[PDB]
């Protein structure tokens, strides 16, 4: 237990380590996706259109 | 007899509620806060405990309490003792012992029961489980209370409190290095202890004991520290080195290590004044000017007034060396005003720089600034007069006359004019052209700024440094929102 | 005598001459443009690293 | 710490116990002309004032005599 807590815990160090570059990949990719869907819903808005009244 | 006899049991019954409510609030708040996971939640009571300490530094607590109010002294924590389970009858006892002193009276005294404060720390401080945090949370607040009024043979009582403090925790520790929130508390708590009886220390003794051990306790932390409390322990060492060390092969640049994350929102200011005070004896003109003025501008929280007269006074003391002495301009408080009330005639006597008059003026009403010790930077001032005055000559026109400006500098010879002007030339702080065509000495005296004079290279470094400061401030608005969204 | 072998300067017609004084030609601005380009690289870094 | 403010403030109470309200009232002789006037201006006005408190204080009355003599 006591001295096994060290090397047992090291695997939790590594498993929490692997989430770092993963959250880097998500944080770099999903904002690119955000400007993807942002520009794509922007280009839905086109200037030829009909005028109504509220 | 009716005047104080009728208003005697009235006034008192008022700090009792806020001190008992305070010790239950920060005691039960600290234990009840970090009890389950002390290691997860850290330093939440750091600002709480220090703000209670600075909240109780201005206590008008004991004025009349020597006469029959001393029941608060033998009473203490008494929380959940003698057995770690089955504390419900002790939850009854909490109301019981507080209610025993509230029936009629109590047999009370002041100076008798001091030495057996170790009765519970022998067996169980509070619970036998949270013994470190309850031991320091029990003992360490009440020791400045009874060891307040350091005078009148309480210095010996302070020595008893010393050996009790070391004897239970800080002889080594009970577990060497606790490695928790009360380890991180115990850094500045043990430091605060050593500052508190440092008055006892310098009162009769000097550097020769716990201060010499404090290097070993200073390095017993293992080095893996953030070194905040290690820096606070360094501050008592450097203040101990202020009055008399003068050797520079250890503390100066040697003590200078990694420069850890040493913040406290106070310790930048007072640490920086301490190293600026010791770096003020070699007459630092560039660095200690700006950063010691910065340390003046730090610590705004409690007072900007009562202490910053010292960094302010030392600051203007080294500012008038450079010829340009800014007075008290933008800060209005009548403490620095009375601080410079002797200094004003001489600091206005800097710029005109009249030798024979102002030499008499300094020592004339010189009482406290020349009783402040050893006349050092004023004795450098006494021949810095003509150098700052001739620096005003450098702020004036180029050619040096043999009658007008030589007589005006009270200095009437062809040799010493060009000679001491040449002593300003070997500085490099000026711009001058040594020319002899007929014997008259020229200077180009060009104070042209870099506006249309190599600007890219000039504020090149300003752009890089300034953007690094602004962009590390961008880091300082990135990471504390991480410290916001961490809990949720 | 000593300063003719210590300084090693020109000794003129009863005058003491001063050379190599503010003679320097200014920079090409190219190498500081390269280190400014490295500053721009580190601005893309420090502005956008964690992102 | 801010408890090292305490002996510095004991020094301050010794400074206030040097003269008891002699400098507050007498320097309030200058403050009653100087109160609510912006004291950044009172450093310039105090600068040239204390500069000419020695000699040639007004001196514009003398320049008309400096015309024919200089």
């Amino acid at each position: 237990d006591l001295y096994s807590r060290y090397k047992k815990l090291q695997q939790e160090l590594e498993f929490l380590e692997v989430q770092e570059e993963y959250i880097k990949d998500e944080q770099k990719n999903l904002k690119k996706e955000f400007l993807h869907a942002q520009e794509e819903v922007k280009r839905i808005q086109s200037i030829p259109l009909v005028i109504g009244q509220f | 007899p009716p005047g104080g006899g009728e208003q005697e049991p009235p006034p008192p019954p008022a700090p009792q509620d806020v001190e008992m409510k305070e010790e239950a609030a920060t005691g039960g708040g600290s234990t009840g806060e970090a009890d389950g996971k002390t290691a997860a939640a850290a330093a939440e009571h750091s600002q709480r405990e220090l703000d209670t300490v600075t909240l109780e530094d201005i206590k008008e607590h004991v004025k009349q309490l020597e006469k029959a109010v001393s029941g608060k002294e033998p009473r203490f924590v008494l929380r959940a003792l003698r057995m770690l389970p089955s504390t419900s009858r002790r939850l009854n006892h909490y109301v019981l012992y507080k209610a025993v002193q509230g029936f009629f009276t109590s047999n009370n005294a002041t100076r008798d029961f001091l030495l057996p404060f170790l009765e519970e720390p022998m067996d169980t401080e509070a619970d036998l489980q949270f013994r470190p945090r309850t031991g320091k949370a029990a003992s360490t607040p009440l020791l400045p209370e009874v060891e307040a009024y350091l005078q009148l043979l309480v210095v010996i009582f302070m020595m008893n409190s010393k050996r009790y403090k070391e004897a239970q925790k800080i002889s080594d520790d009970l577990m060497q290095k606790i490695s928790t929130q009360n380890r991180r508390a115990l850094d500045l708590v043990a430091a605060k202890c050593y500052y508190y009886h440092a008055r006892v220390y310098e009162f009769l003794d000097k550097l020769d004991v716990v201060r010499s051990f404090l290097h070993a306790r200073l390095r017993t932390a293992t080095l893996r520290h953030d070194a905040d409390g290690q820096a606070t322990l360094l501050n008592l060492l450097l203040r101990n080195y202020l009055h008399y060390s003068l050797y520079d092969q250890a503390e100066k640049l040697v003590s200078k290590s990694v420069f850890p994350e040493q913040a406290n929102n106070n310790e930048w200011a007072r640490y920086l004044y301490y190293t600026g005070r010791i770096k003020a004896i070699q007459l630092e003109y560039s660095e200690a000017r700006r950063t010691m003025t910065n340390a003046l501008r730090k610590a705004p929280q409690h007072t900007a007034v009562g202490f910053k007269q010292t960094v302010h006074k030392l600051l203007i003391v080294v500012e008038l060396l450079l010829g340009e002495i800014p007075d008290r301009l933008q800060f209005r408080q009548p403490s620095l005003k009375r601080s410079l009330m002797p200094y004003f005639l001489l600091t206005q006597a800097v710029r005109t720089g009249n030798l024979a008059k102002f030499n008499q003026v300094l020592d004339q009403f010189g009482e406290k600034f020349q009783a402040d010790g050893t006349y050092t930077l004023i004795i450098r001032l006494r021949h810095n007069v003509i150098k700052t005055g001739v620096r005003m000559i450098s702020l004036s026109y180029s050619r040096i006359s043999l009658a007008d400006i030589a007589q005006k500098l009270q200095l009437d010879s062809p040799e010493d004019a060009e000679f001491i002007v040449a002593k300003a030339i070997r500085d490099g702080v000026i711009e001058a052209s040594i020319n002899h065509e007929k014997g008259y000495v020229q200077s180009k005296e060009m104070i042209d700024i870099y506006s249309t004079r190599e600007p890219q290279l000039a504020f090149h470094q300003r752009i890089s440094f300034c953007l690094d400061i602004h962009n590390m401030s961008v880091k300082a608005m990135r990471f504390p929102p991480k410290s916001y969204n961490k809990d949720l | 005598t000593d300063y003719a072998k210590k300084r090693g300067w020109v000794l003129g017609p009863n005058n003491y001459y001063s050379f190599a004084s503010q003679q320097q030609k200014p920079e090409d601005t190219t190498i500081p443009s390269t280190e400014l380009a490295k500053q721009v690289i580190e601005y893309a870094r420090q502005l956008e690293m964690i992102v | 710490m801010s408890e090292k403010k305490q002996p510095v403030d004991l020094g301050l109470l010794e400074e206030d116990d040097e003269f008891e309200e002699f400098p507050a009232e007498d320097w309030a002789g200058l403050d009653e002309d100087e109160d609510a006037h912006v004291w950044e201006d009172n450093w310039d006005d105090d600068n040239v004032e204390d500069d000419f408190s020695n000699q040639l204080r007004a001196e514009l009355e003398k320049h008309g005599y400096k015309m024919e003599t200089s």
